[PDB]
């Protein structure tokens, strides 16, 4: 029954697991009761614990190959706290470097960098060297990369990352777009126009068309093969002239200098 | 003098002038400086932006028309008061003694 989850991962009918971890899920419950989630931890406890485990991990990555992220995210969670606690003696796994691999690149491919940092400062001490960066170097280095700003060396590095597989691809081929939203804003800013081909270069497309379709949902018009970048600036300002909070924000003139009569008069 | 007082804008390009009146741009210049020597309009012109900017207008007899228009104008200058009023009511509240 338990132990279903645990060969139906080896057939590669990632679907089958899904379908099937529900009963498994209740069965989770009393495989937590036997041990008491490491407030003590024993050798009775420590066969136990490789059964609580064994179940998590091999649901972890079923979800992310059936582009489940959220069943995923909830599935770190439980897992951490049981590596985290007491001096290695199983503490660890093979599935588990591959594991936080998975989990940096959801956060950079959704753009929560804030999360990224967090995350990789209590990370650091579990995967030292330890269990080194080892898989670990593929959402680092693309970190470093964009950190610098060197979009290129960030490309690359997606580019070649196809020719390994794990199961890498369901975060590469999201990580793919949000460098080109990302460029999409810098751009703006430099220039109010590039040409049409100058655009397909920068913004990392492989057909003409693809690149001009972009365009038009993002609000650029393409009018005599030159891109307007101020179009869509212009409405999202007139936007926020829209909404009223407003006054105060800015402040008035006539605001300020009643501000300083009142503060010494009281 | 017309154009100027009925209008809340107060330069006009020659442009407008020239169409209306029917005259070259050599002739503009004339009319409008004609308008300075009598005192029927006072102003300065820029021929480089293109404009006359007139600054004084004549008073001269207001007929059923042009009340009309005076009135609107009024009206703005009032409402605008009017809502500038509650700020300066709302605040430096603890102090009206």
């Amino acid at each position: 029954l338990t132990k279903s989850l645990s060969i139906a991962f080896e057939n590669g009918d990632y679907a089958a697991c899904e379908k099937l971890l529900p009963p498994i899920k209740i069965e989770l419950i009393k495989n937590n009761l036997l041990i008491p989630d490491l407030s003590i931890q024993n050798d009775i406890y420590l066969n136990d614990l490789m059964i609580t485990k064994r179940i998590l991990e091999v649901g972890a990555l079923a979800s992310i190959q059936t582009f489940n992220f959220d069943s995923f995210e909830n599935y770190f969670n439980q897992l951490k706290p049981y590596y985290f606690s007491n001096n290695h003696k199983l503490s660890e796994s093979d599935k588990k470097s591959k594991l936080i691999s998975l989990y940096l690149l959801n956060l950079l491919s959704q753009n929560n960098t804030t999360k990224f940092h967090s995350e990789l400062q209590y990370l650091d001490k579990h995967i030292k060297n330890l269990e080194d960066d080892s898989l670990l170097s593929y959402p680092i280095k693309l970190d470093r990369w964009l950190m610098e700003g060197s979009y290129q060396k960030a490309w690359d590095l997606l580019q070649s990352g196809s020719q390994n597989i794990s199961e890498f691809d369901s975060f590469t081929d999201i990580l793919k777009s949000a460098i080109r939203d990302e460029i999409a804003k810098n751009t703006e800013l430099s220039y109010d126009f590039l040409p049409l081909s100058n655009i397909k270069a920068l913004l990392f497309f492989n057909n003409e068309k693809e690149t001009e379709k972009f365009a038009l949902e993002r609000n650029w018009p393409i009018v005599n093969s030159k891109v307007y970048f101020n179009n869509q600036s212009k409405e999202k300002a007139d936007y926020e002239d829209e909404m009223m909070h407003e006054e105060d924000q800015k402040t008035n003139i006539i605001e300020k200098a009643m501000d300083y009569a009142i503060s010494i008069e009281n | 003098i017309e154009t100027v007082f009925v209008k809340n804008i107060r330069m006009l390009s020659f442009e407008d002038i020239s169409k209306a009146t029917h005259l070259p741009k050599d002739n503009v210049e004339h009319l409008v400086m004609r308008a300075i020597s009598l005192g029927l309009l006072k102003g300065s012109i820029d021929q480089v932006n293109e404009l006359v900017t007139i600054s004084w207008v004549q008073p001269r007899i207001i007929s059923g028309d042009q009340i009309t228009k005076m009135k609107d104008r009024l009206v703005e200058w009032n409402d605008q008061v009017e809502k500038l009023g509650k700020k300066m009511e709302a605040r430096g509240q603890s102090i009206w003694v």
